[PDB]
RNA sequence: CGCAUUAGCUAGUUGGUGAGGUAACGGCUCACCAAGGCGACGAUGCGUAGCCGACCUGAGAGGGUGAUCGGCCACACUGGGA
RNA sequence: GGUACCUAACCAGAAAGCCACGGCUAACUACGUGCCAGCAGCCGCGGUAAUACGUAGGUGGCAAGCGUUGUCCGGAAUUAUUGGGCGUAAAGGGCUCGCAGGCGGUUUCUUAAGUCUGAUGUGAAAGCCCCCGGCUCAACCGGGGAGGGUCAUUGGAAACUGGG
């Protein structure tokens, strides 16, 4: 749910893409975006349009729609994962308190919008930033959380 | 023709947990047996049943779904393969998912989970992985 | 003290063509370094044997000696298995 | 080296006062010429360096020193640089800038345990006690011109660094971790 | 690959040759081969200085040389700047650096090393061009 | 003969020497035998440590101290330590 | 270490029996007898290289180097002998 | 070597350059030039509004240095053991029969070569790392320690792999 929590947006990018028609082509602007409220929600849209800043709009919108819940140990994430999605590969390993966010890209982003503070990271496959960020998501929705185990095994956290 | 019968009552897991299947049956064998036994006695599987038989046996397992038809296993690895063995020291015993997931070592001292076999200061064969 | 002692090793005889002398092997299993495979090793190792015991196929014990010759750093002790 | 440059536009430019008080960003709150994340984490290394004054070469060895500590890179790098003897004087006040504190140390007006330290890079270490040579106990500039982690006394011109600051005492205009990053690169 | 097929025949890295081979030679008089040498300049002697056509869609006369070096390698070096000293039998100094649009162009002459002067009233860039700093 | 003499170490103006046992042909800083201490006579007053278990089961061995060496032994009171035992 | 666009190589060679020689074991040498020996786990040939503690880089695995300092070897115009 | 260091007196006086500034990449304007002169690592830039050419002002990054070239490693999960693949992107032997080699169902006993574990010996010094201590600081230097073996020797455990 997005109208509780207060976002901030990140424009990770913007490409002209564009239509071939019969007297040229028509070229439109792709946004891609990651919001999140800095406390373990994150998400993110595209918009397409024919002006940038509605482009922007329109996907900040979109990632609002989006979110995901990114459980967090401390600072970090519970333990390593590898997200991948079509070609696009990072993998997360959690990391020590003052470590920082050691990662690349459109991956940053996500990260630091989530509200992770020390991560290790790496893009093991494409740099496409959509997948990269799609890939980074499913790290993010794969994450289990010790508790959550605890009571699917029937057993202490402990 | 069968060169891990390890792999395969791992695999076999994987498949029928993929499909949310209820139960399985996998041809018996003693470590099957031991590794079946940890998987229930750390809550991966409800449980474990031995069909004796003229052949082999038959180990039938059931698997544990949560609410929501929430999957208990997640994945199952097989690490030592039979075309390249995997031995750990037990200062290099291998932690799972950061301790959420498990390692089954065969050791000396006996078939034991990661927790298991760094209490009793043992290393071994490193079977599989499990979280 | 008591003496130091030689290396000794089991291995298994792949010639007696020579006089006085056999041909012993030792296979072991060394670790790739990389891979961490364990792979077949065959060292052949020549050994003086005075009565000319031992016979192709044998399972032979030897103990290393100063050298006996060019080759032979070896003495056949015992003859553990004999051939078929 | 040393910067001997304008003090102001490097405030100007960073969008932080490196004196503390405001003064250069009262009337042009804005980067210094006629147009007033890789810059982001820039912009807070150069935030940090251009406070204290200090050269890249010898804060980035700095930083590799602050890592080999126990506790947060960042945390444990801002205490040392505070610990630098420069600093401790014009923290203590015995000099209004950091400038000043610098040449009052370079020119070996300052003692540390009663010797002659004339070298503002000096790590200071808890116990240590800062104080004016007898040859200068009545220079202007120290009679002209305090936080918890440092104890002064104004009578005697001597002060003394009892603990390691603690990281709330420091400057919180700074975010650490971004320099962490700027060197992770 | 299985382990066992790396085993037997294991993985084969590339060959990583070198942007600037006639630097990577020396020669022996002595001997009269090539020694296997890398420096990070060369000496050598214009045997033709001219100009060149660059490759479309770029379009201008290239100042190049035609250089034989101290190995006894001949190859062509471009001459950067605006305007050179440079006629047949200079004593030259190479350094590395193609140039991107002149085929046949791996090396670049410095300016201000040898017989090449500086370039003359340059004010930005100086040390790039030879050139030393103009007032006092 | 084997000695017992000091090593140079140390930097540039700043000698410290380490008390080394050590055969006669050895280079001054090269090959040795054992450790037996350090002196360091740029401090005031120089700073001596030897460990005796060596430094007498070298000299009854008959490793010869180099003149310094000697005199260091001397204000520890090894060679004293020496003497008694070859007589008691 | 590289090379199979190097597959055969060896005939004091491999072993034996004596003697000689050496500080010393030993084809080390010689005579005689035997036919052996090595090699697709790469012999042999060709090319390249002093080796190591270390050093540089790297998350590590690894790659690269082997200046200085320390160890060991080799060499001293070139080939050979005492 | 009257050298370090120390004390006294005098003077801001004698002591800042170098590269860059389209993006990658920190930091922009004007004039000149007009596919020319030139730049360039790459994408490329230059034919009248050139933030990319040359200059000037400024800005930026460093600083007694700063750039350039060469060479090595990294970035290159880019020879991939860690850590890649092979329908169509490079990549399934034309197909067999097979020697070596690699691999091997289930139970139990046994050995213990693998494997795990203990002790001992050794893996020089210096170095690296750690903890201290000395140079006004640091570099450097020193002391104590740690690490490092396909290691030797000798005891244990016995599930797994290998014998029997």
């Amino acid at each position: 749910d997005p109208s509780k929590l207060e976002l901030e947006e990140r424009l990770v990018t913007v490409n002209r893409v564009a239509k071939v028609v019969k007297g040229g082509r028509r070229f439109r602007f792709a946004a891609l975006v990651v919001v999140g409220d800095k406390n373990g929600h994150v998400g993110f849209g595209t918009g397409k349009a024919q002006e940038v800043p509605e482009a922007i709009r329109k996907a900040v919108e979109d990632a609002k729609k989006n979110l995901i819940e990114v459980p967090m140990v401390g600072t970090t994430i519970p333990h390593e994962i590898i997200g991948r999605f079509g070609a696009g590969n990072i993998l997360l390993k959690p990391a020590s308190e003052g470590t920082g966010v050691i990662a690349g890209g459109p991956v940053r982003a996500v990260l630091e919008l989530a509200g992770v503070a020390d991560i290790l990271s790496k893009s093991l496959g494409s740099n496409t930033p959509i997948n990269m960020i799609r890939a980074t998501l499913q790290g993010l929705s794969e994450l289990k959380r010790a508790e959550d185990v605890a009571k699917l095994r029937g057993k202490s956290v402990e | 023709v069968m060169t891990d019968p390890i792999a395969d009552m791992l695999t076999r897991i994987r498949n029928a947990n993929m499909v949310r299947h209820e139960k399985l049956e996998i041809p018996a064998s003693k470590l099957k047996r031991e590794i079946a036994e940890i998987l229930k006695r750390e809550g991966f599987i409800r449980d474990v049943e031995f069909v004796e038989d003229s052949k082999q046996g038959i180990i039938r397992v059931f698997l544990k779904y949560g609410q929501n038809n929430e999957r208990v296993i997640t994945g199952l690895k097989r690490i030592s393969k039979p075309g390249l063995r995997v031995y750990a020291k037990s200062n290099e015993v291998p932690r799972v998912l950061n301790g959420l997931g498990i390692a089954i070592i065969s050791t000396s001292q006996g078939v034991l989970t990661d927790k298991e076999a760094r209490a009793k200061q043992a290393g071994g064969e490193v079977l599989a992985y499990v979280w | 003290s008591e003496r130091n002692q030689r290396k000794v090793y089991q291995g298994r005889v792949v010639s007696d063509k020579m006089d006085k002398t056999i041909t012993v092997v030792v296979e072991t299993y060394k670790k790739h370094t990389l891979y961490g495979k364990r792979v077949k090793y065959s060292k052949k190792f020549k050994a003086h044997d005075e009565n000319n015991q031992a016979k192709i196929g044998d399972i032979v014990k030897i103990m290393e000696t100063r050298p006996l010759s060019a080759t032979k750093r070896f003495r056949l002790v015992e003859v553990v298995e004999e051939a078929v | 080296a040393r910067y001997t440059g304008p003090s102001w536009k490097l405030s100007r430019r960073l969008g932080i006062s490196l004196s503390g008080t405001g003064k250069e960003l009262e009337k042009r709150p804005y980067a210094p010429g006629p147009h007033g994340e890789y810059g982001l984490q820039l912009q807070e290394k150069q935030k940090l360096r251009h406070m204290y004054g200090v050269n890249e070469r010898q804060f980035r060895t700095l930083f590799d020193k602050a890592g080999k500590l126990a506790g947060k890179h960042g945390e444990n790098f801002m205490i040392l640089l505070d610990s630098r003897l420069d600093n401790v004087v014009y923290k203590l006040g015995l000099a209004r800038t950091r400038r000043q504190a610098r040449q009052l140390v370079n020119h070996g007006h300052i003692l540390v345990d009663g010797s002659r330290v004339d070298i503002p890079s000096y790590l200071v270490k808890p116990g240590q006690t800062i104080g004016v040579r007898e040859k200068s106990r009545n220079l202007s500039i120290i009679k002209e011109s305090v936080p918890e982690y440092l104890t002064f006394d104004a009578e005697k011109l001597e002060g003394t660094f009892t603990r390691l600051p603690e990281r709330s005492e420091l400057a919180p205009e700074i975010n650490e971790a971004l320099i962490v990053e700027f060197y992770s690169r | 690959p299985t382990i066992n097929q790396l085993i037997r025949k294991g993985r084969v890295s590339k060959v990583e040759n070198s942007k600037s081979p006639a630097l990577n030679k020396g020669y022996n008089s002595f001997k009269k081969e090539h020694t296997n040498v890398s420096s990070p300049q060369k000496r050598g002697v214009c045997t033709r200085v001219g100009t060149m056509t660059p490759k479309k869609p770029n379009s201008a006369l290239r100042k190049y040389a035609r250089v034989r070096l101290t190995n006894g390698i001949e190859v062509t070096a471009y001459i950067p700047g605006i305007g050179h000293n440079l006629q047949e039998h200079s004593v030259v100094l190479i350094r590395g650096g193609r140039v991107k649009d002149l085929p046949g162009v791996r090396y670049h002459i410095v300016r201000g090393a040898l017989d090449t002067a500086g370039v003359e009233n340059r004010a930005q860039g100086r040390s790039k061009y030879g050139t030393k700093k103009p007032k006092a | 003969a084997v000695k017992i003499r000091l090593k140079r170490m140390g930097a540039k103006k700043s000698p410290f020497y380490r008390i080394v046992v050590a055969d006669s042909r050895s280079p001054r800083d090269g090959r040795f035998i054992e450790t037996v201490g350090t002196y360091n006579p740029v401090a005031k007053p120089a700073e001596v440590k030897i460990d005796e278990e060596l430094a007498l089961k070298w000299l009854q061995t008959g490793a010869k101290p180099s003149d310094t060496v000697r005199n260091l032994f001397s204000s520890q009171g090894i060679m004293e330590k020496f003497h008694n035992a070859k007589q008691g």
